[PDB]
């Protein structure tokens, strides 16, 4: 059974583990939401062959750029996170995500992935954004930077609503299935 | 009431605790018992080579220390805090010394990982992982140990958060600080470990205080230098000295993106300076030598982190001021004639 691993990575607090919770239990953590998620093995079906989607967590490692690495070797695509709600998460995966999985894994495919997007219509979010001259990132922005980088594609989803969360993984999914490839710059 | 919601959090917090910590424990030893015991095992000895079976020290690190010591002591007393979560930082403070152990490990990592890049292909691996009806290879379980010390910290802080009210606040708040304590010298001396071309013993420098990248501008007395454009050096405090080394980032076969440091410089503390004031750039501030005949204008990518540098250097300076006044104190008593 092939293995295609996949590692989210991203500032702390953009909701990693919420994302990969919610996708893996199907169900958003109503009462508590949960800090650990293991290695997780999802069985996902390809070409009616049975393949194992690998689920890599790297939250509480952010701030440890010896430790960080560690989970990278291998990794068969990348999703790169950053709260829509949160500029300064947007503005690290340029400053700093995107350059170190580029240094790390050359060949390895990554798709921008917006997050927390059900808080572009939460009260007071918007209004916290607001009392500093900031507000939410927009898709169109994202799309700009996915392209500018050289990502495979940007998507978005909320971990609450579930909205576009398992087409972020298919398209995960799909950007493994890739030959090796060098970065492309991608149309539109 | 608040109260209660609170308790009930705890709670939470408590069960993904010990939840956690026994998975931890139980992965540990099912990769142990089904990799490494079957490295020496007769029925199996056709799969693997001898050249493998020598390098498993390289290839589990430290595991079944780390193992032993969760699956003996930690876990079993984190079992007694159930009762009353808020007391699992104390759990933590009292086996502070024992976690050094992951230093080991994080060190060893990138080393056995460079082993798996030739070997995960191996027969005997698959085998095993068959057996063991694993979907995950075995290098992600060897991850397990990196993962777990970096988790603590956020169950800690997420303890903190629901016990702000409680009795034992302040225990978790120390234990929080320390674990990040131990997960910061952790991280720094996997810098340290990459730097090379230094004659002499790192460990004569006393402890290493902090470590980071810089752009950095030079200011020397009239009569390698950056002049206008700034030069990348990443730096190392440490108690007696203060290391430059310039990062290379060249590679070469089988490709460590670690990056290694080729040591330039050391300047010694006991005649180091500071200017923590730049004008036009808050994150900038200066380390001088010999009163300002040399000085370099660091950078830091943010404001923090320029503060955490000068603060650390600070009490360093400090505590140097004093040892020579206890021992120019000590040798001034010397007026018995």
């Amino acid at each position: 059974m092939q293995t295609i691993k996949c590692v989210v990575v991203g500032d702390g607090a953009v909701g990693k583990t919420c994302l990969l919770i919610s996708y893996t239990t199907n169900k958003f953590p109503s009462e508590y939401v949960p800090t650990v998620f293991d290695n997780y093995a999802v069985t996902v079906m390809i070409g009616g062959e049975p393949y194992t989607l690998g689920l890599f967590d790297t939250a509480g490692q952010e701030d440890y750029d010896r430790l960080r690495p560690l989970s990278y070797p291998q990794t068969d695509v990348f999703l790169v996170c950053f709260s829509v709600v949160s500029p300064s998460s947007f503005e690290n995966v340029k400053e700093k995500w995107v350059p170190e999985i580029t240094h790390h894994c050359p060949k390895t495919p990554f798709l921008l992935v917006g997050t927390q997007i059900d808080l572009r219509d939460d009260p007071s979010t918007i209004e916290k954004l607001a009392k500093n001259k900031q507000k939410p990132i927009t898709p169109e922005t994202a799309e700009k930077l996915a392209r500018d980088l050289k990502a495979v594609k940007y998507v978005e989803c909320s971990a609450l609503t579930q909205k576009g969360l398992k087409n972020v993984f298919d398209e995960a999914i799909l950007a493994a299935l890739e030959p090796p490839e060098p970065k492309k710059s991608r149309r539109s | 009431e608040e109260e209660e919601s609170l308790a009930i959090l705890r709670r939470h917090v408590m069960n993904e605790l010990l939840d956690t910590e026994r998975a931890y424990v139980e992965e540990l030893l099912c990769v142990l018992e089904g990799y490494a015991a079957e490295m020496d095992n007769p029925l199996m000895a056709h799969l693997i080579s001898t050249g493998l079976q020598n390098k498993k020290n390289i290839l589990f690190g430290n595991m079944e220390e780390i193992y032993h010591f969760h699956n003996r002591i930690f876990l079993r007393e984190l079992e007694s805090c159930i009762d009353c979560p808020e007391l699992v930082g104390r759990c933590f403070l009292e086996r502070m010394e024992e976690f050094q152990i992951y230093e080991k490990y994080c060190q060893n990592k990138p080393r056995s990982e460079s082993l798996w890049r030739q070997c995960s292909d191996c027969p005997f691996f698959q085998e095993c992982q068959k057996k063991l009806d694993h979907k995950l290879s075995l290098d992600s379980y060897l991850l397990k140990p990196v993962q777990r010390i970096t988790k603590y910290q956020l169950l800690l802080k997420e303890m903190l958060k629901y016990s702000k009210h409680c009795e034992g606040a302040e225990d978790l708040q120390e234990a929080l600080s320390s674990i990040l304590g131990i997960l910061k010298a952790v991280n720094d001396s996997m810098h340290l470990i990459a730097i090379t071309g230094y004659d002499g013993n790192l460990g004569d420098l006393g402890k290493l205080l902090m470590q980071g990248s810089f752009s950095v501008w030079t200011d020397h007395k009239k009569g390698e230098l950056a002049r206008f454009k700034p030069m990348q050096r990443h730096l190392f405090l440490h108690e007696k000295a203060v290391l430059f080394c310039k990062k290379r980032e060249e590679n070469g076969e089988g490709y460590e993106k670690a990056p290694s440091y080729s040591y330039k410089q050391s300047l010694n503390m006991t005649a180091v300076g500071i200017t923590e004031n730049v004008k036009g750039d808050t994150k900038k501030f200066e380390i001088w030598y010999n009163a300002r005949e040399e000085v370099y204008i660091i950078q830091a990518p943010t404001p923090e982190i320029k503060a955490a540098w000068v603060n650390a250097i600070r009490k360093v300076l400090t505590s140097q001021l004093q040892a020579c006044r206890e021992a120019s104190q000590h040798r001034a008593l010397e007026q018995s004639h």
